[PDB]
């Protein structure tokens, strides 16, 4: 699917916990973690709706307690093309 | 007398484990050997012993089967008397849905997701995967 | 005979007991026997409907102070046809 | 009639009068009586909506008062076509 | 035997202390081990009426203090040929 | 894939209100009914995560009032392999 | 042996560590559970008195802070006959 | 594996989520979820003593929440050859 | 079984009391009753070392107060072999 | 009948009179007379249980006036099979 | 015995995140090591 | 049997007292006897589990008087496998 | 094995300290060591579930107290496919 | 497995205490007992790190009040590759 769901984290080791959580409660796929300066990890996933949704509500619970914790957990229902290009195609 | 084999501190082992817990031990096989305003009554205040086509709420005049104090037979003595019976004391603990609707229960799960998430707080209580607030 | 008695008990004994009692007490024949699960059993007889008041009269009674106790007593004159479906016809 | 009205109680016997009120109230069969577990018995009926809700409405005060008493009464007006497979068809 | 003894417990250990004591102390054939539900477990001998009697006050002082303990214990010195059928003939 | 929703009630009148108003809001297939023991019914659907998420939220509201309660509302938008075979197939 | 072990636990998670706390403690054979109904579950071995001894102590230690905790641990040395009736054979 | 893993809820949907979180967890293997009765349900999990330590960890944390609750959380590094009589050996 | 278990008894009324409760509360055979003389009835039983114990003590107990009463309960582990030569073999 | 009753005096002269008493008393048949030593001589009969306890209150009634007096009185409703060794079959 | 099976969630903080969380008491054969065995962690490390 | 029965001391003189006691007291049959160092002596005996209680009772307080005395009495009702290496199962 | 351990500390020297001791510790392999930025420096191994916790209690306690601390210690058990992409397959 | 777990008491007994708890709780090997001199008995099991962690804790609790008492439970969840020279491989 098109939906985006976004977790951002202070430090790498909520990120793994948050991705990990959110691609084992869902059909989500793991398209990017993009370090973002200032100790700020983002990990992108996308899939349908649904999916992106279930996720998101996992990967905020499991890595909310998680070293540093978490910043943010915001869901796209649908991604308008143009930002298509500032998100990442496949994870690295 | 004799070669005793009872429990004791002294010699550590399996034997001296549960000691109050356990029953049947030879221990404790010994130790047990020693004008109204309204025809009809008020619903709420009177319930009746036999509910349905049975129940005397409603005072009905005349001929009716209900038999007074003076007239003796069936019911009361004659019946409850018939068989020899014995009230033990049972520890009566309820485990069933009706009795946990009053159970102690973690912390209610909280959702700071943002976006298009169509979440509402108001709603009962959904859950999803690892008990995140749905 | 036509006309439902019922006694509901907790436990096995107190029913057995008000059974014995309510085919004692009046001319009651004793149709069924049920295991409601949690503890309650509830005993069925069918026969006249004054002979019903005087059985489940008595065995109310009876069943009063045996075991947990008495839970419900009950008296249906005419049954319909429908309800005489989810009734025992006779005791297994 | 594809309304479907269902009385809940604690024990058979206030299950029973239930029964019995709500199809003599009105023209509703009586599709099953099952055993929940843990002293819970629902009686169902099905009719017309109005069958239903007039059954339903004479039901519930009828067993109200019997034995531990009543838990439920509710009427569906439409049931899913899904949701008949757990559904009793026919009382035994 | 005519005379029925029943003794009921809230578990299956009193239940089989119960069992023991009676049929030990006197000549009672046990005819049923039944669970109610609920926790409730009842056990069914069946002798001669001095026996009965010396088998349940057995039962119900040996069981008393095991367990969550006795619930009831009854005897029916003859039972309603009518009640006959509702009893266990030997347990399975 | 497909995603798994369970609402958990006490007594099957919730539970039934529950799979009326889980299958009407979302195309989800109800898979089973099960009688947990002690006064639980649970009703589980099956669907799509956001089919799911629909039909379980609408199912909540619906039962929230209805009997005795509401217990639980869980939604799995990925169910594990081995978590499959406790799972009922089809409704019996 | 032909000494009777019993241990009565609330839930299966007690009787489990039970049995394997009794069966490790002595020289005793697991005859059997069995799920009394309403949440108690019942684990028995046969072997020598002074095994039975042994394991019923270690069974009530290991299971009474697991779970719901220890209902009743129990010992017959000698079982009459007729209670072999109701007694389990063989584990299920 | 052999070490064993447990978890007692009340109710089923606790149950099926803490299987859920147990299997997704760690490499183990869900071998019974067994209706004790009463409410309880109980799901057994079967693997390596380090991946059931951490199996069971999970489900714990993930069933707590969810419903009536969590009753225990039990792991046996060492099961009893005799005490897996009593185990189911695949989930029913 | 090895062990001896003596219990002496001033009259044979309490020797056969003792008799009975030493053989039903453990597994127990007995081997003789020996009228001493003087008003001394002694009744020996072989067994394992913890049936003899359960039942020495249940054969003490139920003797105390039954007729002149109790003289002396005795248990032997072990006897040496040559007293076997002075202890009876079967019942006479 | 198994039952057995046992009468203990300090002479034969109480023991014929309670013998002749038992046996007028109540249906029980005389199963023998055991000259027990030093002055003891005990009377026992066989019957059933309620048959069995009028004869021992008759027997110990008539004789306990009578000689030197009466020693023991004692009712076994259920004898275990191993005492049946030391029992008398039938009087000498 | 416990109200709850586990310690409340913003009561205390895991040492160890994930998986090697304290918080749910599980009774049994776990990998808990009390005072009485030292090792791996601790002074040791 | 199986069970184990230790005895530790402090010397060699009561080590042999205990071990003569132990052997005499009860059917076991010793094992080995062990040079822990430093003074330490062990002796180890096997037999049932019932046996083994009696003869270390015997051993304990018949070596506690003689020399240094008695460190260490204790029983094992099942040993594991891998202990069996660490036995000495030839008498010395 | 496959469990991730993963510590993130504040600075390069407390990171180092955490992967030494974190090695040492237990049976683990370094997989890698990722700048984070803003400080932060998370070091990642893998190894079995059980070994990986030993070594990441080891890793916090290490370096909690070098340089500016220990930020986030972690274990993953099982880490989901996706994760995987973005976890470091070798160090550098 | 590699993981390292020892017990070190006063005396045989003990140390055999402490053997028989920690084979019987997990799964770990008895590699080794080695009378240390001066009354210092060593048992070391290996195994995996959870299996050894919960093996030495359970040997900790056994031998504590057992005889002289306990002296040391020290646990290596890996022993450097010299120290594998020192380490027994399988006991004498």
């Amino acid at each position: 699917g098109i939906a985006l769901g976004m977790i951002e984290t202070r430090g790498l080791v909520p990120a793994i916990e948050a991705a990990d959580a959110m691609t084992k409660a869902a059909e989500v796929r793991l398209v990017g973690r993009q370090f973002v300066g200032g100790g700020y990890v983002t990990v992108l996933v996308r899939g349908e709706t649904g999916a992106v949704n279930a996720a998101v509500r996992a990967g905020a619970d499991a890595c909310e307690r998680v070293g540093d914790g978490l910043v943010a957990a915001h869901i796209i229902a649908r991604v308008h093309s143009e930002v298509e290009n500032i998100l990442p195609k496949a994870p690295q | 007398t004799g070669n005793d084999i009872a429990p004791s501190g002294r010699i550590t082992g399996p034997g001296m484990l549960a000691t109050g817990l356990i029953t049947g031990t030879p221990e404790f096989r010994h130790a047990a050997r020693e004008k109204p305003e309204l025809v009809c009554a008020p619903r709420s205040d009177q319930m009746d012993r036999v509910s349905g086509e049975g129940k005397e709420r409603c005072h009905i005049t005349g001929d009716d089967w209900s038999v007074n104090k003076h007239i003796t037979g069936t019911a009361g003595q004659w019946a409850s008397g018939r068989n020899p019976s014995m009230r033990g004391n049972a520890r009566v603990v309820e485990t069933s849905a009706f009795a946990n609707r009053n159970v102690p229960k973690p912390e209610k799960p909280g959702s700071k997701i943002t976006g298009s998430s169509g979440n509402d707080t108001q709603g009962s209580l959904i859950t999803y995967s690892g008990g995140a607030r749905g």
